[PDB]
DNA sequence: AAGTCTAACCTATAGGATACTTACAGGGACACGGCGAAT
RNA sequence: AGCGAG
DNA sequence: ATTCGCCGTGTCCCTCTCGCTGGCCTATAGGTTAGACTT
């Protein structure tokens, strides 16, 4: 244990995709019958990790000797079952979205930074009025 | 209550006097219940400061 | 007295006065209300006796209100009528056993009518399996037993409240109109002379806009009111002209974004308030507003919704209240005083009982029904539809299914007594859906409003976070059809207390002047003392001339519930100790003897009989056959009846429910006689505990700070002992890998552990079981990695006892089971739990305490003739607790145990003058009664104690002071001063240590965070919360705190390593980083807050 | 063997609410029959406990540092004075005062 | 002056430090790992997940629909509607009840969002960090031990 | 001007700014409430958990 | 026994043409905004 | 939803 | 009409701890997957 600082700060999208071990695409959690997480779903093993220690989706890898190797057909890294607790996912938004806290929390930090007002910001962001990015 | 109670608990209260005493008993209990929480919160704030 | 019970024991009473009215059918509040819902013929007869003009039950009401359904076109209609109920599908016991819900099919005549051509379509439609109230007032849902607790709510109506504003020190009056499922509406009078019209809580409006919206011209308003300055000021300052303009403003305010238009405005106003679709202040509400304003004479009420005359009546009443008139004479209506009603007063707080609750659930279900059918009529073509097609039961039944299960009032029946079951009924729960909550419940709503006298129990309320929110009905209290709580009263007419028991509500009781229950009636109905204690309108207590009095209470103890009414010498206990004692009388566990109390009140009998435990003779007859299982009685005319007895049936809280017959083959049983004892009954009387010989000395400190010492005799003789029955169930299911099957063929295991199991793999009936033993062997399809692993039901840790009974359900038996369940097994294990040190005991005065030590019989104080004291109580808990009632209790108890004889050598002693005959003498162990608020006076008790018959020899152990000479059993020399000895009734409370003790060393862990679980049902730990952590920080103990928060609970790697170190004996390693901190870090990161760590 | 591995092994007794510093106190445990934690009456005022159904929690300090903390810092006999104002708490009270 | 002081605080927070404000508007949203977002069968093998799955699923649904819509090419009205939906859904995900209406699952119960796991008692901080259940522990009722 | 700062760092800043161009900031004691004192701390973990 | 060798099953995609057009407490505190004198 | 200790 | 100084009203986070009990309809191409013989 070597702790000295917790420097919290704004996380840019670059950092968000930096943490992510993969990218969940579809909203598929678990198969209907075999009870297995889907591929590219909210639980996909390749993204977060194997749900069983020393296994993979297709299961051709079961021994411990080849630890730290990701399979071919299913592409699951052979690691501990507990590694899912740590590896984090991410999702790419088609259009940008505003963090609720900075927008709505009183006083509106976004509005104060941009000199705008709370109801005005509510109007622009939620598609109720237009705003001019710039003009020459 | 300006009656007020004149019968000792040894001598035995009559009905209305008991009904009158009930007000004080119940309000004491409710006040204790709420004041315990108020005291707990004050203690937390003092400990954090 | 007589007791009017064909088999009650001749329990003598100290009552100095007669009871004009016997106690009602204490379960009346439940049975009568539910029968009103059903519309049973007995309810019809009662209504004919009490309102024959409008006999109509709850279901008929909801059907009539719903019917006739009409589509927007109106070319066709639907209607309902004639709600009929079939016989109950299965008998009560059967449904309780086989998980069936005791219910009756409900059928209704549905009629679909075509208006464009003229047709009818009559059908008998099945509207679900309506649950049915059993004979004891308890519903049976899914086998379990449940009780619908009566709710308390604020009656819909009109409320004028006055408040003093500190800004300028002025009193403003505001009205509030509460409909039932309507739209809120308020009139306010602020600092200025502006009359508010806040509608749907919106930003205030003037008055003139509304009046003009209702068609009242400015001339009409001015001429109707030529005196009130405030309202002419409002008219001038309304700055609005025109009914059309007023409607425009109202529409713009109430409908932002909508292009206003006058026809839409008027229609919207009428729909919102006046049309009977969204504003339906119920018949109670219309009654209330009519009384408050006196609009109509006491005619039958059918215009439930509001009216223009009503709102203008409210406006004029409010303004005149601001002016301060004494009374208002509304146009074309009865005059009434101008008064401000108070919300807590019971004249405006109604009792929404079981009938109304289920009625509301049916109403909402039927409303959704109406919605879906109205949707259906558009899609379906005309002439191609039949009432069967129109009706889809899914809403209604769902509501019922969703109400009985998963609701705040369909409370799980609590019965570890009969008294707990009884008192769970007659319970007024101020909290629940549509009612207030704990967060919003301030000190004002929880007090005892002086109108509670007789309509609620001022003493009996819970101690937890519910003080005053959950009361109980008084003994004599009755429920008006409107939901108000009536109380009986005797009408005195110029100094002659008469015998017409007239039931008054809160408001009527406030109107008249009511005298106390105990007063010097001179054997003829006239008073002796010139002035008596008397209640007035607002609960004030004073003296009033005797001739003025017009009402007197039926009897004292009219203001106590069933539970509190059994506390002897209640008139000497401070209200808090009486509250606690009345609470814990509902907790006493049923023993195996249940001796009748040696001192009690008149309620020990009726309560028991009303609790329904004791089998009661349905009709008078002659006994033929008596057996423990059942009793067969010859009826007086040829026929016979057999009553089957429930032996060792589990109670809802794990206590036994034995019933024992108390009649022989030759006895003649009268109608209504008590035939068999219940769990806690003794020849009919309520026997919650035992009479134990108590001393009130502080004995060697073992009874220090409320602790109680017991003789080992109570263990040897088995005076205190309960039979706690448990219920363990396992089911074998079908999985993908195979089908579960219970059998002896368990995976690898020694033959020493299959001895108990029978050929079925379940434990043989009667075989003792202990912690770690197998009850039902079970092997779970192992599949891929024996074809089965091990999953047998093992009795949890700390349990033991004999196997009462085994119930089996099998798919091959075509029995109902959940899908995929091949089999289900229920095992009953019952333990005869003795009295153990640490367990809680308590009397009927909240003199609670644990059993600090169970001394051997020898080394306990004994009286002159070697009678050991069976219990000792600390003396430093009588005075300060202000519950000396228990001392008088034990004094009278000694007098009852020894027996007395007043010597009439010279007439009768003066102190015994008021004493009735049959009390001047009494044999030893002669049970007596001291009613609640009138009873054994101090002088009478002293005189009784002065002459007690010697027990065996010419030796009176107890002097006239009630104190004896106790011989120290530990050393031998007598205690240098006397001791207060007597016979006190105490009961075993259901807080037994064997259910409390718990330890954990390594048990299950949660999965979101790896901290230990919490709870005795699991292993769990003990929450080392925040205040404890502050204590540890204060001590400066850092390592102990660190290991209490890191390795003991959270460090996923730390736990195994420290356990290994302890077992192998190495040093305990250094703690790591809590996992829950890692989870916090990950959550913060998943919140797009880049929370990073570094040490460099 | 149990009676031997328990000697000189303190345990922390706690009573919720832990209003003040004395709510947690380390005692030497001794084996007792029955099912209830025997508590020395003197410490009652420290815990504010009254034997009328009160429940109390036992925690086990494991590490040698923790056992030292229990024996020295938090032992019952080392804490006779209230941290509030120095008024003693483990003094004769109630029954003992009358005696 | 006061408004200037407040806005100066807000802006100088970014200015003095190296943290630029561009990180306030999100192009990619992170997904808390699965075990902090359980999906486990229980009782009769009935799976019983948490509420975050519904919120994440709603965000994903809105996102996929929006991507498709942009690809096909739709009038600005519908794409604006989908963007608004995604916005309010990300708001509910990050903080339910903070804006619009509390997204209520079955039973009209507001679904727990990631923020909810912080606020109040039930949040992480006051419940599982400043006080935790512990092993090697027990409890029982107490009795006076005067021979002690 | 008007932002609350602890006394020690206030004096340290005054001493530092006195060197290399003297513009000594002149402050005034303020009596905060306990809750605000808890929030206006140098650590965001305690304030976050409070 | 995996390695082929054989033979199914299951599911993302897509496709059918009367008509039908706007849902369903309380308290303290701060920030966003009424009312009045001055330039 | 009910309850025990303060 | 803007400035500055007052009031006034609306919307939101917080008020003890620890236990226990129970409760629609197909059509089709491509992916996927069951079973079986073998040296
Ligand atoms: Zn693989």
């Amino acid at each position: 244990n070597f702790f000295d600082e917790l420097r919290i700060g704004l996380a840019t999208a670059e950092d968000i995709r930096q943490w992510s071990y993969g990218e969940v695409k579809k909203p598929e959690t678990i198969n209907y019958r075999t009870l297995k997480p889907e591929k590219d779903g909210l639980f996909c093993e390749k993204i977060f990790g194997p749900t069983r220690d020393w296994e993979c989706y297709c299961g051709k890898y079961k021994r411990v000797r080849f630890k730290g190797i990701i399979c071919e057909r299913c592409g699951v890294e052979v690691t501990r079952a507990k590694v899912r607790r740590e590896r984090m996912g991410h999702i790419e938004l088609a259009a940008p979205v505003t963090h609720i806290w900075y927008f709505k929390g009183v006083p509106s930090r976004l509005g104060y930074l941009l000199d705008l007002a709370p109801k005005d910001l509510e109007k622009i962001i939620y598609f109720a009025a237009y705003v001019i990015t710039s003009v020459d | 209550i300006p009656r007020p109670v004149k019968s000792s608990f040894r001598e035995g209260l009559t009905v209305l006097e008991y009904f009158i005493n009930t007000h004080g008993a119940r309000k004491g209990l409710a006040d204790t219940a709420l004041r315990t929480a108020d005291s707990g919160y004050l203690t937390r704030r003092l400990v954090d400061v | 007295s007589n007791n009017s019970v064909p088999g009650a024991p001749n329990r003598v009473s100290f009552a100095k006065l007669r009871e004009p009215l016997e106690v009602p059918g204490l379960l009346d509040v439940q049975t009568d209300s539910f029968e009103w819902l059903i519309g049973s013929p007995r309810w019809r007869e009662s209504a004919a006796e009490r309102g024959d003009v409008n006999p109509v039950g709850g279901l008929e009401e909801v059907l009539y209100e719903l019917s006739p359904i009409e589509d927007f076109s109106g070319s066709m209609s639907l209607s309902f009528s004639d709600p009929r109920f079939d016989d109950v599908k299965a008998p009560v016991d059967e449904c309780k056993d086989k998980d069936m819900t005791y219910a009756a099919p409900l059928f209704v005549t549905a009629e679909f009518i075509n208006n464009n051509t003229g047709e009818i379509k009559s059908q008998t439609v099945f509207m679900g399996d309506f649950p049915m109230m059993t004979e004891k007032g308890t519903f049976i849902i899914n086998g379990t037993e449940r009780v619908v607790v009566s709710q308390l709510v604020r009656s819909p109506g009109v409320y004028f409240d006055e408040t003093i504003d500190k800004s300028t020190d002025k009193t403003l009056h505001s009205v509030k109109v509460i409909p039932s499922r309507g739209a809120w509406l308020e009139f306010d009078v602020d600092k200025r002379d502006t009359v508010g019209v806040r509608i749907d809580r919106k930003r205030r409006q003037p008055v003139t806009v509304l009046l003009k919206a209702l068609g009242w011209t400015s001339e009409q308003i001015v001429e109707r009111f030529g005196f009130s300055e405030i309202m002419r000021s409002t008219l001038e300052k309304d700055n609005t002209v025109g009914t059309d303009e007023a409607l425009l403003d109202i529409y713009r305010k109430l409908r932002p974004g909508e292009p206003p238009t006058k026809e839409s405005a008027q229609t919207l106003l009428e729909n919102l308030f006046f049309k009977e679709k969204r504003y339906d202040l119920a018949r109670v509400g219309r009654y209330k507003v009519n009384k408050k304003l006196g609009l109509h004479v006491g005619e039958p009420i059918t215009s439930s919704t509001l009216t223009e005359e009503d709102v203008v009546a409210t406006i004029e009443y409010l303004v005149r209240l601001h002016e301060g008139q004494t009374t208002m004479t509304v146009p074309g209506g009865v005059e009434v005083p101008v008064e401000t009603d108070d919300i807590d007063h019971f004249g405006n707080r109604r009792l929404r009982t079981v009938g109304e609750l289920i009625q509301n659930q049916i109403r909402v279900g039927m409303s959704r029904m109406e919605r879906v059918v109205r949707e259906r009529m558009t899609t379906q073509d005309v002439e191609a539809i039949t009432p069967q097609t129109l009706i889809n039961i899914r809403p209604v039944v769902a509501a019922i299914k969703e109400f009985f299960g998963t609701s705040q009032l369909s409370q799980f029946m609590d019965q570890n007594n009969p008294l707990s079951g009884l008192t769970h009924k007659r319970r007024l729960s101020a909290l629940g859906p549509g009612g207030l909550s704990r967060e919003r419940a301030g000190l004002e709503v929880r007090d005892v409003h002086p109108s509670h006298y007789g309509r609620m129990c001022p003493i009996e309320t819970p101690e937890g976070p519910n003080i005053g929110l959950i009361g109980s009905l008084s003994v004599y209290a009755r429920v008006n059809p409107f939901g108000f709580i009536e109380t009986p009263y005797r009408k005195v007419v110029d100094g002659v207390v008469s015998d017409e028991i007239v039931y008054l509500t809160a408001d009527e009781e406030d109107r008249h002047v009511v005298a106390q229950a105990n007063s010097p009636i001179d054997a003829d109905g006239r008073f002796v003392e010139p002035r008596v204690l008397v209640r007035r309108k607002a609960g004030e207590v004073e003296y009033v001339p005797s001739s003025e009095v017009d009402y007197m209470d039926v009897s004292p103890r009219q203001m106590v519930s069933v539970a509190t009414a059994m506390i002897p010498f209640l008139e000497h206990d401070d209200a808090n100790r009486a509250l606690m004692g009345a609470n814990m009388q509902r907790q006493a566990v049923p023993l195996v003897r249940s001796e009748a109390p040696l001192v009690g009140t008149g309620m020990e009998l009726r309560a028991a009989i009303d609790a329904g435990d004791v089998v009661v003779a349905e009709e008078s007859g002659v006994i033929e056959e008596v057996s423990a299982d059942y009793i067969t009685v010859m009826h007086d005319n040829g026929t016979r009846r057999t009553y089957r007895m429930r032996k060792f049936a589990r109670s809802n809280h794990g206590t036994c429910a034995n019933q024992c017959p108390i009649v022989d083959a030759g006895d003649r049983v009268e109608a209504g006689q008590v035939i068999a004892d219940g769990p806690c009954t003794d020849d009919g009387e309520m026997a919650l505990g035992k009479n134990l010989l108590v001393a009130i000395m502080p004995w060697e400190g073992h009874n220090y700070e409320d602790a109680i010492i017991l003789s080992n005799r109570l263990v040897e003789e088995d005076v205190l002992t309960s039979i706690h029955i448990e219920e363990h169930e396992i089911d074998a299911r079908d999985t993908k890998l195979g089908a579960e099957e219970i059998t002896r063929d368990i995976p690898n295991i020694s033959d020493e552990v299959l001895a108990d199991l029978d050929e079925r793999g379940i434990v043989r009936i009667g075989a003792e079981v202990r912690d770690g033993d197998i009850l039902v062997g079970k092997v779970t399809p192992k599949g891929e990695t024996r074809e089965v692993r091990d999953t047998s039901l093992k009795v949890p840790h700390g349990e033991s006892g004999k196997v009462i009974g085994i119930r089996v359900f099998s798919r091959e038996d075509e029995d109902e089971l959940p899908a995929g369940v091949n089999e289900l097994v229920r095992v009953y294990v019952a333990q005869k739990r003795k009295i153990s040190d640490g367990d809680k005991l308590a009397g009927r005065h909240g003199n609670k305490g644990v059993i600090g030590k169970i001394l051997p019989v020898e080394d306990m104080p004994f009286l002159a003739d070697g009678t050991p004291v069976d219990i000792i109580l600390n003396t430093h808990g009588v005075p300060r607790r202000m519950n000396i009632g228990q001392i008088l209790e034990t004094h009278l108890g000694w007098c009852a145990h020894s027996g007395w004889k007043v010597d009439a050598a010279k007439g009768v002693p003066d102190w015994a003058a008021r004493l009735p005959d049959e009390l001047l003498e009494a044999q030893p162990n002669a049970i007596v009664s001291t009613p609640v608020f009138d009873g054994a006076q101090e002088a009478e008790l002293q005189g009784l104690l002065s002459c007690t018959l010697p027990n065996r020899d010419g030796d009176v152990l107890v002097d006239a002071d009630g104190k004896a000479m106790l011989f120290d059993g530990r050393s031998g020399e007598p205690f240098p001063y006397p001791v207060t000895v007597g016979y006190m009734y105490i009961m075993k409370l259901h807080h037994l240590v064997d259910d409390k003790i718990h330890a954990r060393s390594t048990g299950p862990y949660s999965m979101i965070t790896q901290q230990p679980l919490g709870g005795k049902a699991q292993f769990g730990g003990q929450r080392f919360g925040e205040m404890e952590c502050w204590a540890m920080q204060a001590y400066g103990a850092a390592y102990t705190l660190q290991e209490l928060l890191t390795i003991k609970s959270d460090d996923t790697v730390g736990r195994v390593k420290v356990y290994e170190a302890i077992v192998k004996g190495e040093n305990i390693p250094e703690p790591g980083i809590p996992e829950s901190f890692k989870v916090l870090l990950k959550e913060l990161q998943s919140l797009c807050l880049n929370v990073e760590v570094l040490s460099s | 063997v149990l009676e031997e591995v328990i000697a000189e092994h303190p345990v922390l007794l706690n009573r919720a609410p832990t209003l003040h510093r004395l709510g947690i106190q380390a005692f030497e445990p001794m084996l007792v029959e029955g099912k209830a934690i025997q508590l020395h009456p003197l410490v009652c005022e420290a815990f504010n406990a009254d034997f009328d159904g009160d429940q109390m929690a036992v925690h086990l300090p494991l590490s040698a540092e923790a056992q030292a903390e229990a024996r020295i810092l938090m032992l019952s006999s080392n804490n006779i004075l209230s941290p509030a104002s120095g008024r003693p708490l483990a003094m004769p009270r109630l029954d003992m005062v009358t005696g | 002056k006061l408004r200037a002081l407040k806005r100066l605080k807000v802006v100088a927070a970014f200015q003095q430090s190296g943290n630029s404000p561009m990180g306030m508007v999100l192009d990619a949203v992170p997904v808390i790992p699965p075990e902090l977002r359980p999906m486990v069968q229980l009782d009769g093998g009935r799976f019983a997940t948490s509420d975050l799955n519904d919120l994440y699923r709603r965000v994903i649904n809105r996102n996929n629909r929006l991507k498709r819509l942009i690809d096909l090419g739709a009038p600005e009205i519908i794409v604006n509607n989908e963007k608004r939906m995604l916005q309010e859904s990300v708001d509910a995900l990050f903080d339910n009840g903070r804006r619009g209406r509390p997204v209520t699952g079955p039973g009209n119960r507001p679904l727990k969002s990631l923020s909810d796991l912080l606020k109040g008692k039930q949040g992480r901080f006051r419940q599982n960090l400043l006080g935790k259940r512990v092993d090697y522990s027990g409890r029982s009722v107490i009795v006076v031990g005067p021979q002690l | 001007p008007g932002s609350l700062i602890d006394r020690a760092e206030f004096e340290a800043e005054n001493r530092r700014v006195v060197a290399e161009g003297g513009e000594p900031a002149a402050g005034r004691p303020v009596l905060m409430g306990i809750t605000k004192a808890s929030l206006a701390t140098d650590s965001w973990l305690s304030a976050a958990s409070f």
